[PDB]
């Protein structure tokens, strides 16, 4: 509901933030579940799901 | 021979199925 009121009536309602989200996408729903960079390596394995 | 091998060293082909975006 925060939301709603905030976008209340934009674009069409929102019209720009559903279109980031798919963007916010990224760094996720991917076959990689493990993010390495060099000696450092996170997983994401449990929150993945 | 190839044939029916397939039915000669023979490369094994390999593809997966994956969903993205809940397709």
């Amino acid at each position: 509901e925060n939301i709603y009121n905030r976008l209340g009536e934009d674009l069409n309602k929102w019209q720009a933030l559903l279109v980031q989200i798919r963007k916010a996408r990224g760094t996720f729903d991917n076959a990689e579940t493990k993010k390495e960079f060099g000696p450092v390596v996170i997983d994401y394995g449990k929150v993945q799901s | 021979a190839w044939t029916q091998v397939l039915l000669p060293k023979i490369k094994n082909v390999v593809h997966e199925l994956r969903i993205t975006n809940q397709v």
